[PDB]
């Protein structure tokens, strides 16, 4: 388990950036959806 | 204590003083880094020169500082310049920052030269260092014994060598089922993930032959390749 | 504008019969051409200053609407 | 060995002091490893701290009394952060006041007030009233007067500063030229033309020939005993105006108009 | 302050008011100041007075525009801040069941 | 429907942007209809996010667009 | 109370914040980044070091999110 | 800790194709709006 914890953060770095993007993405699409609806 | 003695010693012209200083700074480079950021262009100049014989160490210091600051891009280039003492980084808890970078850049570059020519290994466009990191990372996966880690990373980079070799070496049939299952996971991924014709087509065709060797193989698995590629001769 | 430039070359290179009417119009262009360094230009700048300010005040009022 | 260096200093032959220095730099590496870098502090390390100290201090002062720039910075660069404060037994000594005063004066002679303040900030906690001002007052008064912009008063302190010359002259001479230069820069705003008699008095020249010498050197022709600052000035201005940076810095009213419109239409 | 009240003011006057030591000393302090451009003055040595250069009519020059250009940008930056934050609670509610 | 049939099954991002772009921009009413039905083919095996897209397209004034919206959903999750 | 032991342990205290800040940038925690930066800027003024403080602010990773 | 790693390579890569498509949607409704 100890061996895997060392290399885990190397797997993680590319994936977490992808995650952080998703958070911004989700808020964006919905907000334009509201503008789109009202119009 | 402060970096002020340390800085002072670089400046001393005499060879042995500068060398001693490099060791001294190296100890506290991880502990303290914001104080010698100022004075980075000097550490860099020492790395340039080819009078020093701990020259490899001088670039290591520049690299270390740059990752702590958070300029990850500056870190990885300076590290890949020296081609030394990267072994320790891979195997550390703390610094997997520059390890991830070396792996990302490498997968991208490889795919780009893969589309132009199927052979791009032979070209010196791919640096030997870059290579060496990669197969060390295959080394970690297999000790932990989890082959999905090895297969996917390679897959991203259009690395034909690594993929072919993994499937061939799997053939031992310690359990028959286990062989199948790992191959089964690769094919589903390969339709979707890969989009370049040359890589995609080549790995499925190859997969059919490996499976076929086993007499206890599922012809369900073989059937799939044969429909996708739609080649009667198979 | 460019075509008027090449028309003048063609009078003196390719020998079109000189259409003096054209030349008459171009004299009126040089002559009724605003001249720079004139204090009229200074006046112009004042008018510009006012409208760019008024834009600024309208921009703020829209802030109050968006804020509600 | 180490004692040879100490007495070489007192004789005042410093040329030979440098010839011995590279062997001693080899031994100063060892000396650094004796000190723990104040991780653990006990009275074993304290003994080492005291003996390394004496070497640093006499060696620092030799570099100051030498006076050819090239060699002077290079020997000095290490010495300067070492000698200004690592002081043993938490950090007294009478030498502490004298060595600080000479470091701070260096920065005023490099004509960086910015750094003079930056270095001063560091010191402040450790000299609040411990030494208060002693010989320390010498860079402190000087700063005060240039900040006020009392050029007169400043010149006065330097001139009187010839009393106390002991190794301080290493700065005194630099500082003369510096006042004279500064004034020259300011009075270009004030007016363009000075009669010859005024150029000397303002810029604090003491020698008639030097006034007229300095006049020629900033490229001012004196013709028929009358200065004509008009020529070079005008030529200088023309070459400055042409440089390349320039399109984005200067801008344009239409450029601004175009940025506003497209904000709305996002 | 003394310069803003008294536009052309002999060097002699200034010293008398604020008890400055001498004409040579005050000249130099003033000289230092207008390099860094706070006083916005000029010394006329030859005529014995220091003359404030201010005259107004800076509305005619381009400087108000630079000022006002910024003020528009600040308002716009306000609007954006409003818009983004505003929608974040609404997501929660639409997703939650309501009566 | 050239795009739909060629680019079937695996979503393609190129194919999808193209379809939506045509539907918004191109005013005629049969043509607007053709792009919605067409999207259901490209995303036949990835019909998860499909109602969230066509959510917008239900509300369209056009009678034709609402028709092709009804069918596209039919086709995807048949 | 002033003591040299307090002083030895002070060097330990600086070094630990610097090692941890890199870990906490990668998780991009708005809370964590904020707390650490306020503490470090304060420590530096107390010891008077101009130079370190300017380098530390250049980055501006201090969130406002 | 092995589990975490294994899903990163396995399941999650297939869901990342999906998340590229939803980002396309954001672009799209700026044009539609």
């Amino acid at each position: 388990e100890t061996h895997e914890s060392g290399i885990k953060p190397y797997f993680e770095q590319k994936i977490q950036e992808t995650e952080l993007k998703i958070r911004s993405k989700t808020e964006n699409v919905r907000r334009l959806e509201a503008q789109r609806n009202a119009l | 204590t402060t970096a002020a003695p340390l800085l002072a010693l670089l400046r001393e012209n005499q060879d042995s003083v500068k060398t001693y200083a490099l060791e001294s700074i190296n100890n506290v480079v991880d502990q303290l880094w914001s104080e010698i950021s100022n004075e980075l262009p000097d550490i860099e100049a020492l790395y340039d020169d080819d009078t020093f014989s701990d020259r490899e160490m001088a670039a290591l210091i520049a690299s270390k500082v740059y990752y702590n600051l958070g300029e990850y891009e500056s870190a990885v280039k300076y590290a890949l310049a020296a081609k030394d003492r990267f072994d320790i980084d891979e195997k550390s808890q703390f610094v997997e920052t520059i390890v991830s970078k070396s792996i990302e850049m490498y997968v991208q570059e490889a795919s780009k030269q893969y589309t132009k020519d199927e052979q791009f290994y032979t070209k010196d466009i791919i640096d030997p260092k870059l290579t060496s990191i990669f197969e060390r990372m295959i080394e970690k996966c297999l000790k932990a014994s989890e082959l999905k880690l090895a297969l996917g990373i390679a897959l991203e980079g259009y690395r034909l060598d690594i993929i072919e070799s993994a499937l061939k070496s799997k053939l031992d049939q310690d359990s028959t089922s286990e062989n199948v299952k790992i191959i089964n996971y690769l094919l589903t991924l390969a339709i979707t993930t890969v989009t370049n014709s040359k890589f995609r087509s080549s790995i499925l065709r190859k997969s059919f032959d490996f499976l076929m060797n086993m007499p206890n193989c599922d012809y369900l698995t073989l059937n799939k390749v044969v429909v996708n590629l739609n080649d009667a001769g198979l | 504008l460019k075509d008027v430039v090449e028309y003048l070359d063609k009078v003196i290179n390719k020998e079109l019969p000189i259409n003096h009417t054209i030349l008459g119009k171009l004299q009126d262009v040089f002559n009724l051409l605003p001249n720079l360094g004139t204090p009229d230009d200074d006046e112009i700048d004042v008018e510009n200053h006012d409208r760019i300010n008024i834009s600024n005040n309208l921009q703020k009022a829209l802030t109050v609407k968006t804020n509600d | 060995l180490t004692k040879s260096l100490s007495i070489a200093f007192e004789n005042g032959d410093y040329a030979a002091c440098e010839k011995l220095l590279p062997p001693i730099k080899i031994e100063l590496i060892k000396n650094n490893l004796l000190i723990p870098d104040l991780s653990i502090q006990n009275d074993i390390y304290l003994n080492d701290l005291m003996i390394t100290k004496r070497i640093l201090e006499v060696g620092a002062l030799a570099s100051i009394q030498t006076f050819n720039f090239d060699s002077f910075e290079n020997y000095f660069n290490q010495l300067k952060p070492y000698y200004f404060s690592n002081n043993h037994k938490l950090s007294e000594s009478d030498k502490k006041s004298k060595l600080i005063s000479l470091y701070l004066l260096n920065l005023l002679s490099q004509n960086n007030t910015t750094k003079f303040h930056s270095e001063l900030q560091y010191l402040d906690k450790h000299i609040k009233n411990l030494e208060d001002d002693s010989l320390l007052s010498y860079p402190i008064k000087l700063d005060r007067w240039l900040m006020e912009g009392s050029y007169q008063k400043a010149w006065d302190l330097l001139q009187s500063g010839s009393q106390n010359i002991s190794e301080f002259d290493s700065f005194t001479d630099i500082l003369k030229s510096a006042i004279r230069d500064e004034i020259a820069k300011n009075t270009e705003l004030s007016y363009d033309f000075l009669p010859l008699s005024n150029i000397k008095a303002l810029l604090f020249f003491n020698n008639e020939k030097e006034t007229e010498k300095f006049a020629l050197e900033r490229n001012w022709p004196i013709v028929n005993s009358k200065v004509y600052f008009n020529n070079q000035s005008k030529e200088k201005a023309d070459y400055e105006d042409e440089m390349m940076h320039e399109e984005d810095q200067k801008t344009n009213i239409i450029e601004k108009a175009m940025d506003y419109a497209i904000s709305i239409e996002n | 302050i003394i310069s803003l009240t008294y536009k052309k003011i002999s060097l002699r006057d200034i010293c008398l008011k604020l008890n400055l030591d001498s004409e040579q000393t005050v000249e130099y302090m003033v000289s230092r100041a207008i390099r860094d451009g706070v006083i916005e003055a000029k010394i006329n040595h030859e005529d014995g007075f220091i003359e404030t250069t201010e005259l107004l009519n800076i509305y005619d020059s381009e400087d108000p525009q630079q000022v006002f250009d910024e003020r528009i940008k600040f308002a716009n930056q306000l609007h954006d801040e409003y818009l983004v934050s505003m929608r974040y609670p609404e997501d929660k509610k639409t997703q939650q069941n309501e009566k | 429907f050239t795009i739909a049939l060629a680019y079937a099954g695996t979503g393609n991002n190129s194919a999808v942007k193209r379809l939506l772009h045509v539907a918004v921009s191109d005013s005629n009413d049969d043509v607007r209809r053709a792009a919605v039905i067409a999207l259901g083919f490209v995303l036949l095996r990835d019909y998860t996010t499909v109602p969230r897209i066509v959510q917008l397209l239900s509300k369209s004034h056009n009678a034709h667009v609402r028709c092709g919206t009804a069918f596209a959903l039919g086709i995807a999750c048949a | 109370s002033e003591e040299i032991n307090s002083d030895n342990q002070n060097i330990i205290l600086r070094s630990t914040m610097m090692k941890f800040l890199k870990i906490a940038s990668l998780k991009h925690d708005n809370e964590t980044k904020a707390m650490l930066i306020n503490l470090i800027l304060r420590d530096f003024l107390n010891n008077g070091e101009v130079d370190s403080a300017s380098d530390f602010i250049s980055k501006l990773e201090y969130p406002h999110t | 800790l092995s589990n975490v790693n294994s899903d990163i390579y396995f399941k999650l890569k297939k869901l990342e194709k999906e998340y590229e498509l939803l980002t396309l949607q954001e672009d799209y409704i700026k044009d539609e709006q």
